[PDB]
RNA sequence: UGGCGAAGGCGGCCCCCUGGACAGAUACUGACACUCAGAUGCGAAAGCGUGGGGAGCAAACAGGAUUAGAUACCCUGGUAGUCCACGCCGUAAACGAUGUCUACUUGGAGGUUGUGGCCUUGAGCCGUGGCUUUCGGAGCUAACGCGUUAAGUAGACCGCCUGGGGAGUACGGUCGCAAGAUUAAAACUCAAAUGAAUUGACGGGGGCCCGCACAAGCGGUGGAGCAUGUGGUUUAAUUCGAUG
């Protein structure tokens, strides 16, 4: 282990899962958990609390690094946007930045068909 | 983007700073491709609405 | 419910080539106009040919689910196609389901693009044009609605209709590489087919409400033995009726 201390957690809050990778700020991963390998899945894993678990997961999985401040970036319309982002900070980690970084086309690669469900 | 300067604002203010590039917006727009002819029936059917509404909300007893 | 274009259609930014519209001002020509059978041209998407290109998407197709089945909907993949060049095709609910041109006939509120004036005495206000949106008057209309952008009042010319099926089909011609387009019947058959609106009922439409309706509880039935009724079967007869 390196310890370091300044990080960036980059929550990825799909529709389906979420996942939480905790990084450098030069963007190699230290630790990463997702809300459907932190015991929920199915339904459940769709859900703020799950992520909310995989946040905690990584969180006391950082600390063996050491790390102590987070930039946290949070990309997509999941359920675990917020929730991921309050169990840092009741984690201990201090937040310094708060980015979304969600992909937004500026009209580029035509989406997939509707659901005629 | 929010900078920390208590966390429990910051995370509203990153809410509101996310609802304001509309990003969740954006995405669930382009989840699916919406055809031409849809966009257009859906965009005529609000303005529509809304001025449906405005004309007859000027119109606007009850007791 | 901004703009431009005859329509189809056209969306980053920059340049080059280029069409149209509009306004103002003065001068010009002197009815040179309007409409148009036939003809010609343009004409979404798909498709077709040849040659490229191919991220994403996705007919077909494959697999996985769902289901009684699922040649579908859903999921994972995925090819033609989608893109470019040059042709072809000529069709769409190509729609305002509304031919073009002209004149006339109450208003209200908007948008947009010119132009003039005022004091720009302070973003403005008032005139005057073009285009466009909406609401309504008379009138019109079967009604719904249309209503100075008419579906009002008239004129010019063109296109087209003549009960429903058969059938936009057959045959013939023309056109096309093909797909097919275009022109376009008849036998036979039916006494209707149809438009708009009305009242209901219904909707796996919406809203709002109520009941031991559900939930929350409590005790049952379903299982046992008996009682009782019914069905069935049996019987000479197991009288007849009551059946969500």
């Amino acid at each position: 282990r390196k310890q370091v201390a300044d990080g960036v957690a980059h929550i990825h809050a799909s529709f389906n899962n979420t996942i939480v990778t905790i990084t450098d700020r030069q963007g190699n991963a230290l630790a990463w958990a997702t809300a459907g390998g932190s015991g929920f899945r199915g339904s459940r894993k769709s859900t703020p609390f799950a992520a909310q678990v995989a946040a905690e997961r990584c969180a006391e999985m950082a600390k063996e690094y050491g790390l102590k401040n987070l930039e946290v970036m949070v990309k997509g319309p999941g359920p675990g946007r917020e929730s991921t982002v309050r169990a840092l900070n009741a984690a201990g980690f201090r937040i310094t930045n708060i980015v979304d970084a969600t992909p937004i086309p500026h009209n580029g690669c035509r989406p997939p068909k509707k659901r005629r469900v | 983007v929010v900078k920390v300067r208590p966390f429990d604002v910051a995370l509203r203010r990153f809410k509101r700073s996310c609802e304001k590039a509309g990003i969740l917006s954006e995405v669930r727009r382009r989840e699916h491709y919406e055809k031409p002819t849809t966009v257009r029936k859906r965009a005529k059917a609000a303005a529509q609405k809304r001025h449906a509404k405005k004309l007859a909300r000027e119109n606007a007893r009850l007791y």
